[PDB]
């Protein structure tokens, strides 16, 4: 009874186990790349003039 | 949905006859009810306005004054009263519908048009066709140019093209530029440039005959184009 | 107004999109709401059974009653069989919030454990929902009913194996009088709210007469704050 | 017996926390120390909209970045139009009482959430003008916090049951029913692909589902109070989320763990709503101090707080042309800020 | 600072001399009095007013 | 048509204001009052328009008051450089500094006949007429204001300046013979309007509004009857006194009190002393109606913690 829903728990983790894990100073590189590589594209890390901008006044 | 009206019948010049636009089927209340009629042998001209909640009332240059307009929003009717017409009144007047939003489509339902019989600054819209014979399968376009610059300080130029079937009420094709009224097929495609514009058919049927007033939205009085006639 | 044709028809409709929350926001700020707290067995469904003016909404159901000119609305959030941490600041604001306890569950025990007894778990109820952060200036309608129930119960087994340390006789009077200000003594807040006690019947129809009498204290005790007089 | 199954289970448990570990060989607050700041972000309140009369309680973008949806608790649902102030429609609630709104991607539909837990669908570019419903979708049991838009015929809603549900639009029935969480959600976000979305519980939990089979990927447990909002970075491999621990906290999806905590040492009060900006540096947070704050995404200092609020910061979100970002605070006014 | 009051509030009535007195204080019934006021005086320090509408007075503010 | 050496009636008037022992003291009680109701009263001026979001019946009455109140001291030290010295001008600088004392004199107290009717609404009427506060909350202050102009236009009519024998000249209302018998008359009709219907009105409203404090069982009617019993025993301080002498040489001008020369002395030593009790009616009103309550005590210490 209340071991079955302790048994789907078990059987959860047994899939959490199987996925690869890239090492973070590789998952930290690609979140650096991005964050890069679209810096110039951003209106709240580059400010732009009020002529090219929707909200003038 | 139907915007049905009645009234006019034959009336002697100078006289009055009021004219009822009974709509039934919406929500009358949130839509600015417009009024344009159609000359006989003539296009289509603007000659009334009333905005949602009877708050902004527009009139044309010729009709100023002397018509005068009211809305029944409990009782889903509106009325045009026609006080001392001319002998250059007598035309089919349409009661058209129109919210005004952002991303709306004015224009977008047509009644079905009565007969208005007697007896005895403004933008201008030329349309340089007229008449032109087609068949179906060639792509045609259709010119519409204007006078003043019709693109608006906010990226909108607002040219309402339109349609008119023979016999039945116009409807809806494109509106502000190069967007498709709901339920037109893909082959109606505008393209703007300011002042000069163009409606492009791509692939044209037995359907689409008939003439194709182009209309601005820039200010009132919004004026019609004399449309051109697509024919066989 | 350098404004397109169609864009001063827009503000025109946002200026009736306007008129129409103003002019109704002064139709909701004069109706009162009232939350409606309580065990789900302890007569909660019985006091909507007195006067109710109005299957989907299985979680809260409103009550839309109205009692001399004045809309109330009650809403029983009883299928909320979820954290109360999580939704009870919407109710924040809530008029004042009608709390129910049931007089016979001094001697009931629970049902899941044979300990923690109902009269001792509504105290523990009542005490999270009176000293919570989010309700401190409404006040607490609180009702006791079944009160045709809880008289010929203590005169065949007693009170105090419900509160230990009673020290008192077995009349009706004077021992539903100790349950009453024994749930008065659990605001920490003592002079931000007032507690409306009752011992309403099942059969009378003097407690719809009671929670506007006490509507009209906590209404006006709203309006000393905004006056300035309070 | 029950104690040898669970056995097994905190193995498997200490196989995954020894395999985050075995992974973890130098953190982000390591390999961007060569980086430049971003400097003091100063935003200015461009529009404000002071429409409702109640608490905001939620508010969403259209993906023309444009249009604006707003969720009060008086029963009203205003899609504002945020060039302008306008309002373009006032949608009446039919339950008074709403916890979220979300609006179409095809800019066709907006749901509001709801107390009731029946998740109402709301039909704008309609014939006869009006704005009816088009289905609700009863079938939740507790209430319902977020419900975003996969297209305009499924819809993905965390609910107060714990079970984060998908459903259609077309038919009222659901699809999968997504469980496993044992404190009830609180917010969900899906991913910019629309395969993947993460969902943050009260039992200080995030898990990653995906969208067409119907089971946790990943499970995420940094927090020790409930997560209460939750959103992606931009290219759908890290998400952050945010808790009453005052910590917004920024996870990936290839790493399994925590890469960066967002803690400031001044602050002690939640969060309620964290949304990243375009590109992925500047994290905003709203907290219920009635400030906004605004971290840096890739070094955990800080930028300019947007203060102004008189009351908590209940929503935010970035336009998905990274231009504005808008606050819905318990005051009824949204700013949106720039 | 704004309060007038005539310089009158009494008159003696009972005749005298005119070539008793030495001044003469007239004043007009404008923006203050009610009536016309005279305001005669010695050099012994005395001093008193005056009614216009008995007859002996319309002798003595004359004679004098 | 004799010789009589009686001349000893001692019918003599007398106006004694020598070595100016009352106007040495009220220039410095006028400009006490002076800079304490321009600080003391442009706070009530902040706390309402820094914030702007309180906007209720008595949010916008308390804007009205201070705004009355504080340009009611605007007119303060010129009417006090009079004081000591007589008038200093022409006829435009009394005709309206005078009309601006009294348009703020009438709206100055017909708002507290106002703010009275809608104490009596918000708390009575709770059930019912509580809709009708709200619905013309705008209309009823205008309407308030556009009376103190209708009675104080007879003020700026009759003004100009007056000169006369023994007396430093100050501005005087009327022209003709009946200067006097007139200027009662524009005194005692405005000036009982300007009192004896604020002081109805307040009487039959805060009467009914502490007939139901007194029913009424919540935690503070204790201070709420306490602020209430001060409110009228503020008004009655500050402009009975004032409205009774004034009352006073109303009836010693007709038939009634008999004249002598050190009474009507006293009654002008009365009359400025009472007009130092209607100045101090500008003093403290900030004082007890907005900053009594707990909405401008958090309001207040919100705008300096900020800053
Ligand atoms: C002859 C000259 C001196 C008379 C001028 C009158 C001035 C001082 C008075 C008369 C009426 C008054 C207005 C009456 C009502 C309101 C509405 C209130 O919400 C704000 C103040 C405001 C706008 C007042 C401002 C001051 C005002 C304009």
């Amino acid at each position: 009874a209340s071991i079955a829903q302790a048994r789907k728990l078990v059987e959860q983790l047994k899939m959490e186990a199987n996925i690869d894990r890239i090492k973070v100073s590789k998952a930290a590189a690609d979140l650096m790349a991005y964050c890069e590589a679209h810096a110039k594209e951003d209106p709240l890390l580059t400010p732009v003039p009020a002529s090219e901008n929707p909200f003038r006044e | 949905v139907q915007l049905v009206e009645s009234g006019g019948g034959l009336v002697q010049p100078g006289g009055s006859r009021k004219l009822s636009c009974s709509a039934s089927g919406f929500a009358f209340s949130s839509f600015g009810m417009h009024w344009v009629r159609q000359a006989p042998e003539k296009g289509l001209e603007w000659v009334a306005y009333i905005s949602s909640g009877s708050g902004t009332i527009y009139y044309a240059d010729t009709v100023k004054g002397r018509f005068t307009i009211s809305r029944d929003d409990p009782k889903n009717t509106l009325f045009l009263q026609m006080t001392s017409l001319r002998s250059e009144d007598t035309a089919m007047y349409y009661c058209v519908r129109s919210i005004y939003y952002y991303g709306s489509s004015p224009f977008d339902f047509w009644g079905q048009g009565t007969t208005l019989t007697v007896s005895s600054s403004d933008i201008v819209m030329t349309q340089a066709t007229s008449s032109v014979p087609v068949t179906p399968g060639e792509s045609v376009s259709i010119s519409c140019r204007s006078s003043k610059s019709l693109l608006h300080s906010n990226g909108n130029t607002y040219l309402y093209w339109f349609l008119q079937r023979p016999g039945q009420s116009p409807q809806l094709l494109i509106y502000r530029m190069s967007n498709l009224a709901s339920g037109v097929p893909d082959r109606f495609s505008g393209s703007g440039s300011g002042t000069a514009f163009t409606l492009t058919i791509s692939r044209l049927e037995a359907e689409d005959v008939g003439v194709y007033y182009c209309m601005q939205h820039l200010e009132y009085p919004l004026t019609f184009g004399a449309g051109t006639k697509l024919e066989l | 107004c350098t404004l397109s044709a169609e864009d001063k028809a827009a503000v025109e409709r946002s200026k009736m999109i306007d008129r129409n929350l103003r002019e109704d926001g002064e139709k909701a700020a004069r109706e009162v709401k009232l939350l409606l707290l309580g065990a789900g067995e302890s007569g909660k469904s019985t006091i909507v059974k007195q006067m109710k003016i109005i299957v989907k909404t299985t979680g809260i159901v409103e009550t839309h009653f109205t009692f001399k000119d004045l809309h109330f609305k009650m809403f029983d959030v009883g299928g909320q069989r979820s954290e109360r941490k999580k939704w009870i600041h919407c109710f924040e604001g809530v008029t004042a919030i009608i709390f129910c306890v049931a007089l016979s569950d001094y001697d009931l025990v629970l049902a899941e454990d044979e300990e923690m007894n109902r009269m001792h778990e509504s105290m523990k109820l009542f005490d999270s929902i009176c000293n919570n952060k989010w309700f401190t200036d409404t006040s607490i309608i609180l009702f006791l009913n079944k009160k045709d129930l809880f008289e010929e119960k203590i005169k065949k087994s007693p009170l105090t194996i419900c509160y230990p340390e009673y020290a008192g006789s077995n009349t009706y009077e004077e021992a539903a009088a100790y349950i009453q200000c024994q749930f008065e003594d659990l605001n920490k807040r003592k002079d931000t709210k007032e507690i409306y006690t009752h011992f309403t019947c099942a059969t009378d129809t003097k407690n719809v007469q009671f929670v506007f009498d006490a509507v009209t204290d906590v209404i006006i005790k709203n309006n000393l704050k905004d006056c300035g007089l309070f | 017996e029950l104690d040898q199954l669970r056995q097994e289970a905190e193995q498997l448990k200490n196989q995954i926390r020894d395999a985050r570990k075995a992974c973890a060989d130098a953190t982000l607050s390591q390999i961007t120390n060569n980086i430049d700041p971003v400097g003091r972000i100063q935003m200015r309140t461009r529009r404000t909209l002071r429409g409702h009369l109640a608490k905001i309680y939620a508010m969403h973008w259209g993906t023309d970045s444009r249009l604006l949806v707003s969720a009060s608790q008086d029963g009203k649902l205003i899609i504002w139009d945020s060039y302008t102030t306008n309002k373009v429609h006032a949608i009446p609630l039919r339950s008074s009482w709403v916890m979220t709104c979300a609006y179409a991607p095809s800019g066709n539909y907006v749901a509001c959430g709801g107390l009731d837990n029946i998740c109402s669908i709301y039909n704008l570019k309609t014939r006869e003008g009006n704005v009816r419903v088009s289905r609700e979708l009863a079938g939740h049991t507790g209430y319902l916090s977020c419900c975003r838009f996969l297209d305009d015929n499924q819809i993905v809603t965390s609910s107060g049951d714990t079970t984060c549900a998908l459903w259609d639009i077309e038919t009222g029935q659901q699809t999968t029913t997504f469980t496993g969480h044992t404190g009830d959600v609180m917010s969900l976000s899906l991913a910019p692909d629309t395969r993947l979305f993460v969902s943050g519980a009260c039992d200080a939990s995030a898990k990653l589902w995906d969208v067409r089979e119907g089971m946790c990927r990943q499970t995420f447990t940094g927090h020790e109070s409930d997560i209460n909002a939750i959103c992606f970075f931009p290219n759908g491999n890290a998400f952050a989320t945010g808790s009453d621990d005052a910590t917004c906290r920024l996870f990936d999806l290839r790493a399994d763990q925590e890469l960066m905590t967002y803690s400031h040492d001044n602050i002690i009060c939640g969060i309620t709503s964290v949304s990243f900006s375009k590109s992925g540096r500047l994290l905003l947070a709203g907290y219920d101090d009635f400030n906004c704050n605004v971290w840096d995404a890739l070094k955990a200092d800080r930028a300019g707080v947007l203060a102004g609020h008189d009351n908590r910061v209940s929503c935010l979100g970035v336009t998905d042309d990274g231009m504005a970002v808008a606050t819905g605070s318990w005051d009824s006014f949204l700013k949106i800020w720039n | 600072a704004k309060e007038l009051r005539c310089q009158c509030i009494k008159t003696y009535s009972k005749p005298f001399h005119p070539k008793f007195i030495k001044e003469l204080r007239v004043i007009e019934s404008g923006p203050h009095c009610a009536n016309t006021e005279i305001i005669v005086k010695l050099s012994d320090g005395r001093e008193l007013c005056l009614d216009p509408k008995e007859n002996w007075v319309q002798r003595v503010v004359e004679k004098f | 048509s004799s010789t009589l050496p009686p001349f000893l009636l001692d019918a003599a008037p007398c106006e004694p204001e020598s070595l100016e022992i009352n106007k040495y003291f009220v220039v410095i009680i006028y400009a006490l009052v002076f800079l304490l109701s321009l600080l003391g009263n442009s706070l009530v001026m902040l706390v309402i328009l820094y914030s702007r979001v309180g906007r209720s019946v008595t949010d916008v009455y308390l804007l009205n008051l201070a705004l009355a109140d504080l340009l009611f001291a605007l007119t303060l030290p010129i009417w006090a450089a009079s004081k000591v010295n007589g008038w200093i001008f022409g006829t435009f600088l009394c005709k309206v500094v005078s009309l601006l004392k009294e348009v703020n004199f009438y709206s100055g107290i017909l708002l507290l006949a106002c703010i009275s009717v809608d104490r009596y609404l918000a708390i009575v009427h709770a059930t019912r007429t509580l809709t009708q506060k709200r619905y013309l909350v705008k209309f009823i202050c205008l309407s308030i204001w556009g009376l103190s102009l209708l009675l104080a236009l007879p003020v700026l009519l009759f003004r100009r300046t007056v000169y006369s024998s023994n007396v430093s000249p100050a501005c005087y209302e009327d022209m003709g013979n009946n200067t006097a018998n007139w200027r009662m008359l524009l005194r005692i009709l405005p000036q009982s309007f300007g009192f004896i219907v604020p002081l109805l009105i307040m009487l039959f409203c805060y009467g009914f509004t502490l007939r139901t404090l007194f029913k009424a069982h919540m935690g503070q009617k204790h201070r709420a009857m306490r602020v209430i019993f001060a409110v009228v025993l503020i008004f009655l301080l500050c402009w009975l006194p004032y409205n009774l002498v004034l009352l006073a040489d109303t009836l010693m001008r007709t038939q009634v009190i008999q004249e002598t020369c050190e009474r009507r002395n006293h009654i002008d030593r009365a009359l400025d002393a009472t007009e130092i009790l209607g100045i101090l009616h500008s003093c403290l009103n900030p004082l007890i109606y907005a900053f009594i309550g707990q909405k401008f005590r958090h309001g207040l210490l919100k705008i300096l913690a900020i800053h």
